């Protein structure tokens, strides 16, 4: 559960996001498709070299989502209804990767935007990612 | 550890660019800032009650450089890394009783840390390699529970 | 996050518990501290022996906590805030000891209640309790 | 897995009662129920889509029985887990990318399944020495990605 001072570091950090947000969901994915080779089962098809047109389109489309989480951050069970309705009902994908993506997305933020990356920020974005993965893990409709 | 003898290199160029006085305390203050159950292992420490007070405590810094330093002893032996965490395994099994879940914690704040630090210059491949040095550490670390 | 099915199945199955909260409460406890003899450490002041009147009042409190939790599982993070601040900012309790709790209350409601324990109300149960934990291990003030 | 004589005895006592044709088969089924992510690996099996279809599923039962049998090569031979659990491991951990989170559920569910068979008979010392035979069947799973 995040708390009121959570929410406004993360609205705040993830604000400066902004035209870099398929950039940064496009690296994550590399970060993780990397660092964590056990992902790509999920994408059995997908185009993985280095610039992969296939890997910045959907890079562009986990950002905009956590963009919209943010938005949403104390109605994300509704906002993010359909987004379950994939990894939970249809992918079923094993929350294990919602971590390895999650840290992938956190030194992503702090490669790129050092000055928001502070220790508190650090914490609240740990949080507001790992309250998104329980809502994209979760069956509840 | 088996790394492609780039990799291997690869991250001794990172680690000898690294403040060795300064990267433990940060990595060891933001575990305990992030994951704020790992201050019970740590109550002789005095203040720790804001990410400011955690980050500017002394004993936090101090205990930091003995994290990086056996982390150092890690990277210089990737070939037997459970004979050097060996007497540190039993010390966190054993005696501390450390759930192995946070060995795997600090080891990837260690990761947003070194990030933080090298910005462009940690790219994929590089974390990729650290990220293998880390379980790496954590699995030898965790041997007395195997 | 909890289905309506979800919320439906552990209120059945909780309030078939009745007078026997402090019987399971204490057994689920017991079960913990031979199980998992780590957890011992949280209770550093207690007698832990069998008969001990201690765990057996601790038994009542933890037991009657989950019944509030289920009467207000609709938004937990209000009736638990004293129970968050107790076990996340003072206790500072490692969250793998809320899955060894947890998985020792069905390990009692199992073996108490089998006609209630059937695979639908073992996974809500499951889910409804990681809930709280979720709830009680975070700092949210 | 370092059992006393008498949790040695107390496991051997329970066990014998246990139906081998029906336990493993209720275990993995209330795997799939409980953790839906599971599911996932077992696609060929069929029908999974409510928990009436997997406990109805013979798929389930034929290879629940296999994972019980395997469960019960692990309490004859408690000193040789690691190897009983080599071909296994190698399936598990290289050809399926299990993550071995999954290997410690399984092992909590079958205890689940013993409690609910065995009522007061699985008392909470009976309890605390199957949880060390199920805590070592998932380390030994596990030894691959160590
Ligand atoms: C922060 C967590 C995540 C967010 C916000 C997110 C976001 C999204 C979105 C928005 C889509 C659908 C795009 C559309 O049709 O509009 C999607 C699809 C997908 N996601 Fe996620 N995702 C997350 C985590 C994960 C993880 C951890 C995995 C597994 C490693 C994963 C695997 C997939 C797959 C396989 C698809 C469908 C790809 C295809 O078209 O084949 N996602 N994600
Ligand atoms: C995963 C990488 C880790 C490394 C490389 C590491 C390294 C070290 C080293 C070198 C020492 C000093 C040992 C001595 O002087 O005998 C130490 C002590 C200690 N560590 Fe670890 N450690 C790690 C993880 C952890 C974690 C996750 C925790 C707790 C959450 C922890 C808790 C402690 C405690 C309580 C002490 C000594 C107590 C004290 O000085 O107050 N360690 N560690
Ligand atoms: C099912 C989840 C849990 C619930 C509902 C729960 C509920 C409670 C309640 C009602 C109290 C009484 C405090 C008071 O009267 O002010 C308490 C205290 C306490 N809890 Fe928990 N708790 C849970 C899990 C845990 C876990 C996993 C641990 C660690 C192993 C833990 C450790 C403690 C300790 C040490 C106390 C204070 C005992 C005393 O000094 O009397 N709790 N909890
Ligand atoms: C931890 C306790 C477990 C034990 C003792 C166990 C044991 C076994 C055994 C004996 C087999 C049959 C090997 C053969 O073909 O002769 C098998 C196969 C298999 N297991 Fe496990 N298993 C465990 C956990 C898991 C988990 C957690 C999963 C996935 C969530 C899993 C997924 C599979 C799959 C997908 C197969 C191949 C089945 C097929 O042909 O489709 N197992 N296991
Ligand atoms: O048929 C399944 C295929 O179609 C889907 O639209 C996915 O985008 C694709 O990656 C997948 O392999
Ligand atoms: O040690 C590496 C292993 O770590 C984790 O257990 C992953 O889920 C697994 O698939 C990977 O190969
Ligand atoms: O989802 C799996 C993860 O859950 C814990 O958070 C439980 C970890 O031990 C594990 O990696």
């Amino acid at each position: 559960v995040l708390s009121p001072a959570d929410k406004t570091n993360v609205k705040a950090a993830w604000g400066k996001v902004g035209a870099h947000a398929g950039e940064y969901g496009a690296e994550a994915l590399e970060r993780m498709f990397l660092s964590f080779p056990t992902t790509k089962t999920y994408f059995p098809h997908f185009d993985l070299s280095h610039g992969s047109a296939q890997v910045k389109g959907h890079g562009k489309k986990v950002a905009d989502a956590l963009t919209n989480a943010v938005a949403h951050v104390d109605d994300m069970p509704n906002a993010l209804s359909a987004l379950s309705d994939l990894h939970a009902h249809k992918l079923r994908v094993d929350p294990v990767n919602f971590k390895l993506l999650s840290h992938c997305l956190l030194v992503t933020l702090a490669a790129h935007l050092p000055a928001e990356f502070t220790p508190a920020v650090h914490a609240s974005l740990d949080k507001f990612l790992a309250s998104v993965s329980t809502v994209l893990t979760s069956k509840y409709r | 550890v088996h790394l492609t003898p780039e990799e291997k290199s690869a991250v001794t160029a990172l680690w000898g660019k690294v403040n060795v006085d300064e990267v433990g305390g940060e990595a060891l203050g933001r575990l305990l800032v992030v994951y704020p159950w790992t201050q019970r292992f740590f109550e002789s420490f005095g203040d720790l009650s804001t990410p400011d007070a955690v980050m500017g405590n002394p004993k936090v810094k101090a205990h930091g450089k003995k994290v990086l330093g056996a982390f150092s002893d890690g990277l210089a032996h990737l070939d037997n890394l459970k004979g050097t965490f060996a007497t540190l395994s039993e010390l966190h099994c054993d005696k501390l009783h450390v759930d192995p879940e946070n060995f795997r914690l600090l080891g990837n704040v260690l990761v947003c840390v070194l990030a933080h630090h090298f910005g462009k210059e940690f790219t994929p491949p590089v974390q990729a390699a650290y990220q293998k040095v880390v379980a790496g550490v954590a699995n030898a670390l965790a041997h007395k529970y195997h």
